[PDB]
């Protein structure tokens, strides 16, 4: 994907995105 | 503009499937079964 | 293409050819590769089989692309010659368990 490479800005609508259960972990340590 | 005539006379039919963001293309199949 | 999906969710539309039994499939404007050819008098249903990692995971669309009959029109016959889209309630939609 890195290969193949007024404005207005349309960022992903990343709320939909879930993470695994250990990543879940993860964010817990990271935020703490 | 689509030929009316094109449209009556077509048999072709379709229908198209959004998987929503966040979910994981390659988990998500798409077709036809019997 | 990649990340195409991000920005706006992914597009798979799925053609039918019911005089010739030719199936073509379309994703986000570009005609994939893939193709099927079925022989005459085939009961095809429209499915999806998915593993969910997201709580939204898909949906069916019921729509036209330019010069096809939706499918409303090849599942109900008093809506043979309707262009217009429908979803009558008998269509609903099934999983296997």
């Amino acid at each position: 994907m890195a290969l193949y490479n007024g404005y207005s800005p349309r960022a992903i609508d990343m709320s939909n995105v879930t993470l695994s259960r250990d990543l879940h972990a993860m964010a817990e340590m990271m935020a703490e | 503009r689509d030929d009316y005539d094109f449209l009556m006379q077509t048999s072709t039919y379709y229908y198209s499937v959004r998987i929503f963001p966040g979910q994981e293309p390659a988990n998500v199949w798409v077709g036809w079964i019997t | 293409p990649g990340q195409g999906r991000n920005n706006n969710g992914l597009e798979i539309g799925c053609v039918v050819d019911a005089a010739s039994g030719l199936l073509t499939f379309i994703a986000n404007g570009k005609e994939l590769s893939t193709y099927y050819q079925v022989e005459p008098s085939t009961k095809l249903f429209p499915a999806v089989f998915a593993q969910a990692t997201s709580p939204n995971v898909f949906q069916f669309e019921l729509g036209r692309i330019k010069n096809v009959m939706p499918l409303s029109a090849g599942l109900f016959k008093s809506e043979h010659k309707n262009p217009v889209p429908q979803c009558p309630p008998r269509l609903h939609v099934q999983f296997l368990s």
